[PDB]
């Protein structure tokens, strides 16, 4: 919370937070999903639908 | 001979006229609501021009 509240621009950007570790490959999965979300929302803003 | 047709003075034509006017009124109300809340995220979601 202390990290995310430092985002003064709460309208045109988003913060996706993880806790990593687990000695696994879920980190690349999280990055992939977050990038897909970013791409989709960028297209939505470009269309004006968001 | 008597002439049969749906007249503006006959009660059934009156009912149809009032229902059409009510529909036009509600459509105008909806359009005004969208024009006011144009920047709303939900209104933005659906294509506002269409």
């Amino acid at each position: 919370c202390q990290f995310e509240d430092l985002n003064r621009r709460k309208d045109t950007k988003e913060i996706y937070t993880h806790f990593t570790c687990s000695t696994d490959t879920k980190n690349v999965q999280f990055v992939f999903d977050a990038v897909t979300d970013v791409i989709i929302k960028n297209n939505l803003k470009e269309c004006g639908l968001y | 001979k008597e002439i049969e047709f749906l007249s503006w003075t006959e009660p059934f034509g009156i009912a149809l006229t009032l229902f059409a006017v009510l529909g036009i009124f509600l459509t105008a109300f909806v359009l005004g609501v969208f024009i006011k809340f144009r920047n709303t995220p939900i209104v933005k979601a659906t294509n506002r021009e269409l």
